[PDB]
RNA sequence: CAGAAUUCCGUGAAUCAUCGAAUCUUUGAACGCACAUUGCGCCUUUGGGUUCUACCAAAGGCAUGCCUGUUUGAGUGUCAUU
RNA sequence: GGACAUGGGUUAGUCGAUCCUAAGAGAUAGGGAAGCUCCGUAUGAAAGUUGCACGAUUUUUCGUGCCUCCUAUCGAAAGGG
RNA sequence: UUGACCUCAAAUCAGGUAGGACUACGCGCUGAACUUAAGCAUAUCAAUAAGCGCAGGAAAAGAAAAUAACCAUGAUUCCCUCAGUAACGGCGAGUGAAGCGGGAAAAGCUCAAAUUUGAAAUCUGGCAACAUUUCUUUUGUUGUCCGAGUUGUAAUUUCAA
């Protein structure tokens, strides 16, 4: 279908052109690790919900 | 806060971030349809400074418009009338791809009325725009006095009429000696109508 | 001439049956003008006409009523039991959503609303 | 040959009834009534031709649902019993 | 032709029912002019025209 | 409503004295008359004319004092004379502006 | 996920059915053309004596919208008579006539009498 | 013209006036598909004739575009525990 | 008298229409056009009606699953039937 | 495997909305020619007729990116005047406004751009209850739940500040 294929020729052409930098950056993220220590650390400081 | 900042970078339409993100943006409405909804604003900033808010009610539609100037609908360019009124193919539509934008998305969504559109993308063959739609029967609009006038009948199809931002403009609204010409047919019959008054 | 005041205190079912009588009767006079007719007949055959058309106004409206009754505290409410004004007049605002007001507007009038005063010569 | 005899030919309707309007108008291979305009969802209307609109108009007709809004609007457009 | 439309037959129907004489009873209303009238149709004057 | 004296532009009209459209806020200011309160009074504003000369500014601020000193200001609670208003408002009855602060 | 065709087609949904808050209609209209709309009058011509008297039919001057099963239920209902056969006529006046055969065990001269034509 | 005299000291005649409740046939923006055809269909419920599936009848429904929300889904789009 | 007036008269499972398609017409997807509207008919569409017992007392059309080049209609009272 | 998010689908899903007609007046698009110039092409007719789209009881415009050059005025609209003037025009035929002044009426305002950050304080819908009615037909409130919303709903602010 149309969407399946316009979503799978984005990532292609993301793939394919010299991204500038400044959108380049952001290919670089933190490895697993490095994600499971920070995201424990923000559950333990999370917003109120609801019922609190 | 962060619309400022969209607001300056928005500006800067020849960087190579822009330029990028107009090129990949500009393939990808193509490979769309020519009239679209789009779930949410690619220009928040922009959006919210045209009147645009996030809230149920309010609807965005992005649409595709073919540039360059109009061309006389005539058979074979035979106009039949004076040379004055022989051009075919230099000639320039007075409402703007943005009226037209708006116009046909207004027919495409007519239970909605046009609030505002804006540029958002360009080449060689098409003009990009979004368009904010508000409905007029969602409780949200209809119980917000901000937004409440545009439910009032009066506003019924004010894209159609030139009520928007670009119909204003095309129309040659404004204040001042520029603008003369006023409302063009209100300006031209106060001018042409002969006041004959009882003089007794 | 039945009578509505009257009609209205009896039954749904009882009604029905009235109903089905006077329209066999109705039937009778017709074939009656066919095959011989008299004028005592012939005018009957318009009162006959109009306690059917009775009858049947008494039954509709009793419907109407149940309807209304059963539809009672809803917030939805059958299109012909809705309102009958213009269509202009149904899509248009309510008092309530012309009259809602913002935070600041509400102080604007509470703080600097139109005074009553005079000049004196 | 392109007179009377000519004239002996023509057994060949080319409009019929129209559903809408209902003149003899209905154009019977092209679908399209040369009065009204049907089936297309508007009405055939020119202003060079004031007398066609003048002869098929409000007021030509019933009003009937016209005629209880004229009616009502007098009193406010009221419910209920009296 | 013998083979008409419902719609054809009913036009018919409607246009031979029109096509009668008016009753002088009709005709001896006070303060009324409908004694004769010219919408008397023949099928060999005037045509229906379907 | 009360309205200022203001000058004609244009050296053809500048010599007489006309009607304004509203009194300034540096006048409003000078006759001691919050903005807000002008037009609940009856005082109209206009921002955008401004006080060039203290000729005009001392006449249309005498125009300001001469209609509060005349003016009758009923209390939004009746029976209940707040800071400003009245309690002499019995006699009170619709007057013409001009006759009291005539264009001169 | 292995696919064994060159085409995508779109998936089976749930297709809930309605179930409206209030209803449309808030009375449900009465049955139109029940007996007494269906059956108008009888007829009593010199032909329709004939057929009565001879071929054992009665000829009445049904509605133009009742075909022959709401006729021989309609009949039924209130003459009390099981037809056989029905004909059906539209005459030029714009009248849907019905030739009605009653069966052997029925005289439709009897019947006739009954309704009050003869 | 007659009839209406179950009437006229009475909820009662009248092509009376007014009007806040209803009825409102087939169509028509016309809306199941069509229509030079009163043509061809589908869904739910209730009944008839032996027909839990066929036939007949009645009642209620089935157009398109768009908005909000709901449900069921698709995606070699991005991810986490398993 | 094919005129005028008053009445009467056209009865179908088997005759035609209705069904099918031809030349063609024409929605829908989509693309133009300021627009009235133009092109377009599996067209660059997630275009499903159909094939199969998995539950199922016990001798059966009711909810899944996996599925494969189907497809709007109108258009002949001399074509087919 | 499941779930979450994003995007895209389907449902006779729950609730809604649009079409059409009326066009005297109103807001736009498109757009002639007859005619005048004693011919005729620019011009004129005319930014009109015809065609198309869209409203209301009025519409539109409207609170200066406005005039002026003054001792300055001060939202918009309409009337008188400016004025057949400045100006435009094979400078031919013809066309042709605006500032000031007088009068009618006058009414001002709302957002985006700020960190509520010690608390999304915001809104829709379902359900239930309680009120209300031009009205059993209308219009709300409260409670709870689910959604919207941090890719920003609320509040003080809109430059006069
Ligand atoms: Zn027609």
């Amino acid at each position: 279908p149309e969407y399946i294929r316009l979503q799978r020729r984005r990532k292609i052409l993301n793939l394919r052109l010299k991204v500038p930098p400044a959108i380049a950056q952001f290919q670089k993220t933190l490895d697993k690790n490095t994600a499971t220590q920070v995201f424990k650390l923000l559950n333990k400081y999370r917003p109120e919900t609801a019922a609190e | 806060g962060a619309y400022k900042y969209l607001e300056e970078l928005a500006k800067k339409k020849q960087s190579d971030v822009n330029l990028f993100l107009s090129r990949v943006r500009a393939w990808e409405y193509r490979q769309m349809n020519v009239i679209h909804r789009a779930s949410r604003p690619s220009r928040p900033d922009k959006a919210r400074r045209l009147g645009y808010k996030a809230k149920q009610g309010y609807v965005i539609y992005r649409i595709r418009v073919r540039r360059g100037g109009r061309k006389r609908p005539v058979p074979k360019g035979q106009t039949y009338g004076k040379p004055v009124h022989q051009g075919v193919n230099h000639l320039k539509y007075q409402r703007s791809a943005r009226c037209t934008a708006e116009e046909r998305v207004g027919r495409y969504c007519s239970n909605l009325r046009v609030l505002n559109s804006y540029w958002v993308n360009q080449d060689a063959t098409y003009k990009f725009f979004e368009v904010i739609l508000v409905d007029p029967s969602h409780k949200a609009i209809r119980r917000d006095p901000r937004i409440n006038w545009i439910v009032n009948p009066v506003h019924k199809h004010r894209e159609s009429r030139g009520l928007t931002s670009i119909g204003k403009k095309s129309r040659g609204i404004g204040k001042g000696h520029r603008y003369n010409n006023s409302p063009q047919h209100a300006t031209w019959l106060r001018h042409n109508t002969l006041s004959l008054r009882r003089y007794r | 001439a039945l009578k509505t005041f009257e009609l209205r205190k009896q039954s749904q079912e009882n009604l029905a049956e009235q109903l089905q009588e006077l329209r066999q009767e109705l039937a009778s006079l017709r074939v009656q003008k066919i095959a011989g007719g008299s004028g005592s007949k012939l005018s009957k055959i318009k009162t006959t006409r109009k306690d059917i058309a009775r009858i049947l106004t008494v039954i509709n409206e009793s419907n109407r009523l149940a309807a209304r009754e059963a539809y009672k505290n809803k917030k939805y409410i059958p299109l012909d039991l809705r309102q009958k004004k213009t269509r202009a007049i149904r899509r248009a605002l309510t008092p309530y959503e012309q009259s809602r007001k913002t935070l600041k507007q509400i102080k604007k009038e509470r703080y600097f609303p139109l005074r009553k005063y005079a000049l004196k010569a | 040959t392109k007179g009377t005899q000519s004239f002996g030919m023509r057994h060949n309707k080319s409009h019929t009834i129209c559903r809408r309007c209902g003149k003899r108008s209905f154009h019977i291979q092209k679908s399209t009534c040369a009065c009204c305009g049907y089936p297309a969802a508007k009405t055939r209307s020119y202003n060079w031709g004031a007398k066609a609109k003048r002869r098929r108009t409000t007021g030509t007709g019933r009003m009937s649902y016209l005629k209880k809004v004229h009616r009502s609007f007098k009193n406010g457009f009221r419910s209920g019993k009296p | 032709p013998s083979h008409k439309s419902f719609r054809t037959k009913q036009k018919l129907a409607k246009a031979a029912r029109q096509n009668r004489p008016i009753p002088q009873w009709i005709r001896l209303r006070t303060g009324n002019t409908v004694h004769y009238n010219m919408k008397r149709r023949h099928w060999r004057r005037t045509k229906l025209n379907i | 409503a009360i309205r200022p004296a203001v000058k004609p532009p244009t050296i053809r009209y500048n010599m007489k004295v006309r009607a304004g459209r509203g009194f300034t806020l540096e006048e409003l200011k000078a006759a001691g008359v919050s903005r807000r309160v002008a037009s609940t009074i009856g005082i109209p504003v206009d921002h955008r004319r401004r006080n060039r000369s203290e000729e005009s500014l001392q006449r249309n601020v005498e125009r300001i004092k001469v209609y509060l000193a005349h003016l009758i200001v009923f209390p939004r609670k009746a029976g209940q004379p707040k800071k400003g208003d009245a309690t002499d408002v019995s006699g009170a009855e619709q007057t013409d502006v001009a006759a009291v602060l005539p264009i001169t | 996920k292995v696919r064994t065709s060159t085409t995508f087609r779109r998936p089976k949904t749930l297709q809930l059915s309605r179930k409206p808050k209030y209803a449309r209609k808030s009375v449900a209209h009465a049955p139109r053309l029940d007996e007494y709309k269906i059956i108008v009058n009888p007829i009593n011509s010199e032909s329709a004596m004939k057929k009565i008297e001879d071929d054992n039919t009665l000829v009445f001057h049904v509605h133009l919208k009742a075909n022959k099963f709401t006729i021989k239920e309609a009949v039924r209902k209130l003459y009390s008579v099981e037809p056989v056969k029905i004909n059906t006529l539209i005459r030029p006046n714009g009248t849907k006539k019905a030739f009605v055969k009653l069966s052997a065990d029925a005289d439709a001269l009897d019947v006739a009498n009954r309704i009050g034509f003869l």
